[PDB]
RNA sequence: UUAAUUGCGAUAACGAACGAGACCUUAACCUACUAAAUAGGGUUGCUGGCACUUGCCGGUUGACUCUUCUUAGAGGGACUAUCGGUUUCAAGCCGAUGGAAGUUUGAGGCAAUAACAGGUCUGUGAUGCCCUUAGACGUUCUGGGCCGCACGCGCGCUACACUGACGGAGCCAGCGAGUACAACCUUGGCCGAGAGGUCUGGGUAAUCUUGUGAAACUCCGUCGUGCUGGGGAUAGAGCAUUGUAAUUAUUGCUCUUCAACGAGGAAUUCCUAGUAAGCGCAAGUCAUCAGCUUGCGUUGAUUACGUCCCUGCCCUUUGUACACACC
């Protein structure tokens, strides 16, 4: 039952929209990237956010998405 | 080449020397031996009436071997099971304190067993001597 | 210096602690060897890791096992873990890659606990009920 | 350091119980050290909350 | 409680003479041995089984495949 | 290892102490059947006797019969301590002795009558028929049978 | 053959061939193969094992008690009672004496033997409640192959336990009695007659 | 209230020797490390002692 | 005559029974492997199973 | 679709808030860092024994050195990561692989709006009102009771035995706790058969009890289907401990009588992995007393991995003569 709720996903969306250039495919990068551009708190929400920005990203990749 | 008491599976070693030291008259048992519990957990005497406390001294000797140094009430706590208590839950209860209070004393008359300065009794050269002659005597004793 | 490491394997709360040296085919547990393991039934579970790789693997090899806490077969399970954990990591540090990778892949395809730490542990207890999952008996009238 | 303890005042409803603890850190410092310096450390630098003690042990 | 099992003593608690010979001439052609497998044949009482399955171990008349307590298995010596 | 036992001579059945006891029973938990002897004072006068503890009561001799019964019915003599005696102090008398067969009921009904007449709490509710060691009886005892 | 030579001295018996893995070192798993080709993939004879016990994770996910070896799954459910729950050692030594046991008699790889009786008293057709409380009905089904494998355990199990229920003879020599008649048809055996009366009944409720 | 008399049972020991520090009452005692607070009270003033909730 | 077959799943059509405890496959047989049949199980299966049946004119039925 | 008003979305709805999630504690994994005579290890001393080959198993608060395990700080680590299926191809689901870990990673702690005439004045020097306030419903002292017993019911404990009881022998933990203005945890040495007694010595605690050498368990024997060596209730006598005080047996110990009990009807309870269950230990009650509870660990499974059939819960639609709401 994983969902990733409200806070990730406006995360991840933001992330992509203001730092597209900077992203890549790599989970480890796009945390060690979300570390430095963006102040989370916690670091389980971190991962999560770095692992729906992957997804998205890769998402993006395949072709142009929605929202 | 050399072997000792931990070469030796430990309850052919206990049988092998109460075995000897029944065979050989020192070691004199207590007069109040075939009458005791030997713990009050236990509810009958021993099985083997005469020759226990044989064994219960070679277990002892074996067990001051292998550990650092041992005293009396030690020994209560390591042997004693669970007390049938009537209707209640079984607890621990420790073994009878005069049988192995009379164990040590009977081993440091036979020179097995020595006072320790740090409190209990540990091995001695003698004692220890004779215990790694009769594990080396079961070893070649299976082949 | 003698070429030597020292590795370890757990159980719920059983840890044995191998030090593995260039020795004379010498495996010891508690200081006595192998072969004197107490529940005697689950002897052949700590000749695993010799059977599985063959004596003549390690027979230039000496094991000094120390193992505390946890049951009598945890214990076991544990010196079995210690073993195999040792063994890999010397044949890693001083012999060779493929030999290491031949070990792991006879370890590996035979009971996968015998490389990797068993995770399963027990759960805490909770007020109403008598364990850690069950509970106490309802009335209901 | 805990302490299992009964919610409800009065013995009334479900059983709920609930543990209460501190944790006691302690690190333990000695030092092969000369005098007058040892002694003034202990003197300064001290915060509310953590208690220093001094042993000389000499 | 209720005695309707109505058993009998049914047990050997004493051996005799042609009980010996009984044991000794099936001790071969009883191809597997046991002290249930002896007393299932209401010659012995049980304790007595022991006594006469480790007495069998004289001559090899069987032949141990297990020793272990609270049990035996003995097959016959071939 | 193992007898044939003499056909002719193993007896079946005893009287000792006017109570008969089936003999092929372990002689120790055979004279268990009797009133006031359990399997440790038993067995501990089975041993003071010499007799073989793994024998039969059954096949074991006369005068083995009677050395053993002579053992328990004077046992401080046969270094029996003062201990592991059935009735020890005996307030009739002082003297430690043990009860046995006949004696034990006896006596323990004299005890009784003895706590009815004195009138003790005790002994009343001996005679009522009640539970006496102080436990509770809301819910315990409650048929007779 | 060629027996190491080792400052520990492991006997040789334990040394001669040991890439020969046999049950108790005694068993062979070779030379044991499934007649019935359903119960296939569902009775664990091609990896061997050193004893029949080992803390495997056999209960995480869905199907993997298939992968568990069949004689520690027999070791599993013997232990079942609340006067003897969690003993398993105990299981596993009443399992050896079993399997040396059945060697005796009618020697016949005992391993073979317990697949066979596994196989036999498995029922293939069963019953469940399908009536709408008004009537009482059993409606005619069939079972899973695993659910067979299962069944015919609990069966030689429950089987064994009784038998040896106050009764002169071991819980090892009653097991296995059961696995010798379980492994032909002979009907008195337990499991086979709980097998044979329970697709009867499903039989007479189509 | 002859003073031989008045208060003169023992107490030194037993559920009535010692009192709640809070409350006076002799009910539902914590002795825990000298604690010596009833249980309702230091559910209260637990967090100011220095017990939380924690798991 | 015993005419015992056996029968492996291609397909599990979702778990039926008031219970809900049995389950529906569509199982084709060994031989003649383009006949196949609808039956009900009684236990966990999947994808690969070989069922064995004594009937064989018999489809399986939803229960109620 | 999700465990989720969790999201993908469609849209007279747009933006938001609480709840869920996030979050903390705990359990893992760390041969990566910092370190350690209150934790361990190696080498070498000084020794003991056996082997005789240089080796094995030991002892020492003698030295040098190290941190793998034991600790605890800062950190790392998993985010469903990669791949394959399936999905208005979106949320997501399923499988395999690599992993320590892939059920929200397991277990919890807090935990919304509204409400109950739910419980507590008997926890409070929290308390309104009413009552009493001198031979008192205040306070204290003595003794009794809260434990009675023709009877019903609710948590449990011990059992009905062979997978066992009883003897010996093996010998394995993790949570704790522990004395000062008082007298706690007790080692060790002597006594006693035991409970216990006495003499000394540690420990205000990773130092001492303590490696809590616990039970179940394991090995070898006795028993042998007999209400029997199962079961240990009910009693008789005696020996001790705490206590100002033990009778209405406080509790422990020794000998004996050994009862009901043959796996328990209708009915009904708890529980899907280190789970149930078996087994005990610690702590809270404690001057003495648990068959209790809260925690901890040992041995450790069968069967699911689904459904709305019984009992209920959530959302939607519908009907209602119900709103103290189908009691
Ligand atoms: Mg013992
Ligand atoms: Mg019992
Ligand atoms: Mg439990
Ligand atoms: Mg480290
Ligand atoms: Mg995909
Ligand atoms: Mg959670
Ligand atoms: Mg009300
Ligand atoms: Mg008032
Ligand atoms: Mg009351
Ligand atoms: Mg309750
Ligand atoms: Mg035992
Ligand atoms: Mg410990
Ligand atoms: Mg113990
Ligand atoms: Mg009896
Ligand atoms: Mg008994
Ligand atoms: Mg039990
Ligand atoms: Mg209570
Ligand atoms: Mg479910
Ligand atoms: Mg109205
Ligand atoms: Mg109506």
């Amino acid at each position: 039952g994983r969902v990733r709720t409200k806070t990730v996903k406006r995360a991840s969306k933001a992330l992509i929209e203001k730092y597209y250039p900077k992203l890549t495919m790599d989970f480890q990068t796009n945390k060690r990237l979300c570390d430095e551009i963006a102040t989370i708190q916690s670091k389980r929400l971190r991962n999560k956010i770095a692992g729906y920005t992957t997804h998205l990203m890769k998402r993006i990749q395949k072709g142009p998405v929605r929202g | 080449p050399g072997v000792s008491v931990r070469d030796v599976p430990a309850q052919d070693f206990i049988n092998n020397y109460a075995s000897f030291l029944q065979r050989q008259g020192k070691l004199e048992v207590p007069g109040y031996v075939d009458i005791v519990k030997t713990s009050a957990g236990n509810e009958l005497p021993p099985q083997d009436s005469e020759g226990w406390f044989y064994k219960r001294a070679a277990s002892v000797a074996r067990h001051i071997y292998l550990r650092k140094q041992v005293g009396v009430g030690k020994l209560n706590k390591l042997y004693g099971g669970a007390k049938n208590r009537g209707v209640r839950p079984h607890k621990h209860v420790d073994a009878s304190g005069s049988i192995n209070r009379k164990v040590l004393q009977s081993l440091e008359k036979l020179g097995v067993v020595e006072i320790s300065p740090k409190g209990g009794r540990r091995i001695s050269d003698n004692g220890l001597r004779d215990l790694d002659r009769i594990a080396a005597a079961t070893l070649e004793d299976e082949e | 210096t003698v070429p030597s490491v020292q590795t370890f394997g757990k159980k719920k709360s059983a840890t044995a602690v191998a030090h593995v040296k260039a020795g004379k085919g010498l495996i010891k547990v508690n200081g006595s060897p192998i072969t004197l393991v107490q529940p005697e039934i689950l002897r052949f579970k700590v000749y695993e890791p010799l059977l599985l790789v063959g004596l003549d693997k390690f027979a230039n090899i000496d094991i000094r096992v120390k193992v505390t806490g946890g049951g009598h077969v945890s214990q076991v399970y544990a010196i079995r873990q210690a073993i195999a954990k040792g063994l890999v990591a010397y044949h890693q540090k001083f012999v060779d890659e493929q030999s290491k990778n031949e070990l792991k892949k006879a370890f590996t395809s035979y009971d996968r606990t015998l490389l990797i730490a068993d995770s399963r542990r027990p759960e805490p207890k909770k007020f109403g009920g008598r364990g850690a999952r069950s509970r106490f008996q309802k009335s209901y009238r | 350091l805990k302490i299992s303890t009964r919610k409800t005042p009065n013995g009334e409803g479900s059983k709920t119980w609930d543990t209460y603890e501190m944790r006691i850190h302690k690190r333990y410092i000695d030092l092969e050290a000369p005098a007058h310096i040892v002694k003034r450390i202990t003197q300064i630098t001290i915060e509310p909350g953590v208690d220093v003690e001094v042993i000389i042990a000499a | 409680s209720k005695k309707s099992h109505k058993d009998k003593a049914k047990h050997a608690v004493v051996l005799d003479q042609d009980k010996f010979d009984r044991i000794m001439k099936e001790a071969p052609t009883y191809r597997y041995v046991s002290v249930s497998v002896l007393v299932d044949r209401f010659k012995l009482g049980g304790s007595l089984a022991r006594v006469a399955l480790r007495h069998l171990e004289n001559e090899g008349i069987i032949k141990p495949v297990s020793k272990h307590s609270k049990q035996a298995i003995y097959t016959r010596a071939t | 290892s193992l007898v044939v036992q003499e056909q002719g001579s193993f007896q079946h059945i005893l009287r000792l102490l006017n109570t008969n006891v089936d003999g092929n029973i372990n002689v120790v938990y055979a004279l268990t059947t009797i009133r006031g002897v359990g399997r440790r004072y038993a067995n501990l006068v089975c041993k003071k006797a010499d007799v073989d503890l793994h024998k039969r009561a059954g096949e074991l001799t006369q005068e083995e019969l009677e050395r053993i019964v002579q053992i328990m019915q004077n046992p401080t003599h046969y270094k029996i301590p003062a201990w592991f005696l059935n009735r020890q102090k005996d307030v009739n008398d002082g003297k430690d002795y043990h009860s046995l067969a006949n004696n034990l009921e006896s006596k323990l009904r004299d005890d009784l009558e003895r706590l009815k007449k004195i009138r003790s709490h005790r002994g009343i509710r001996h005679f009522w028929g009640l539970r006496v060691r102080g436990q509770h009886t809301k819910t315990t005892g409650r048929r007779r049978a | 053959f060629v027996p190491v030579e080792l400052a520990t001295t492991i006997p040789v018996e334990i040394q001669q061939a040991q890439q020969e893995i046999k049950l108790f070192n005694k068993w062979s798993f070779e030379d044991v193969e499934v007649k019935d080709a359903s119960l296939v993939d569902y009775i664990q004879i091609s990896k061997p094992i050193y004893v029949a016990h080992t803390a495997g994770r056999y209960a995480n996910k869905r199907f993997r008690k298939a992968q568990c070896p069949i004689v520690e799954r027999l070791t599993n459910s013997l232990m079942m009672n609340g006067r003897n729950n969690g003993k398993k050692l105990k299981a596993v030594r009443i399992v050896k004496h079993t399997l040396e046991i059945i060697n005796v008699l009618t020697d016949q790889n005992p391993l073979q033997v317990v697949v066979d009786a596994i196989i036999n008293s498995g029922p293939r057709e069963d019953t469940t409640r399908v009536g709408g409380g008004g009537a009482a009905r059993r409606q005619a089904v069939d079972v899973s192959p695993l659910r067979r494998v299962n069944q015919s355990i609990a069966l030689l199990t429950i089987g064994a336990r009784e038998a040896a229920f106050r009764n002169i003879k071991t819980i090892a020599e009653t097991l296995a009695e059961e696995l010798i008649n379980a492994a032909k048809g002979s009907s008195t055996s337990y499991a086979i007659k709980k097998k044979d009366e329970l697709e009867r009944v499903a039989k007479s409720n189509r | 209230a002859h003073e031989n008399v008045w208060y003169s049972h023992p107490r030194k020991f037993g559920k009535g020797s010692r009192q709640c520090r809070i409350s006076g009452s002799h009910s539902g005692l914590i002795r825990k490390y000298g604690l010596n607070i009833d249980r309702q009270s230091f559910r209260e003033k637990a967090n100011d002692i220095g017990f939380y909730k924690y798991r | 005559k015993t005419p015992v077959t056996l029968a492996k799943v291609i397909k599990v059509l979702g778990r039926t029974g008031s219970r809900g405890g049995v389950t529906q496959v569509r199982v084709e047989f060994l031989e003649d492997t383009t006949r196949t049949i609808v039956r009900n199980v009684k236990g966990p299966v999947r994808e690969g199973d070989i069922l064995v049946l004594m009937e064989s004119e018999r489809e399986a039925r939803r229960l109620r």
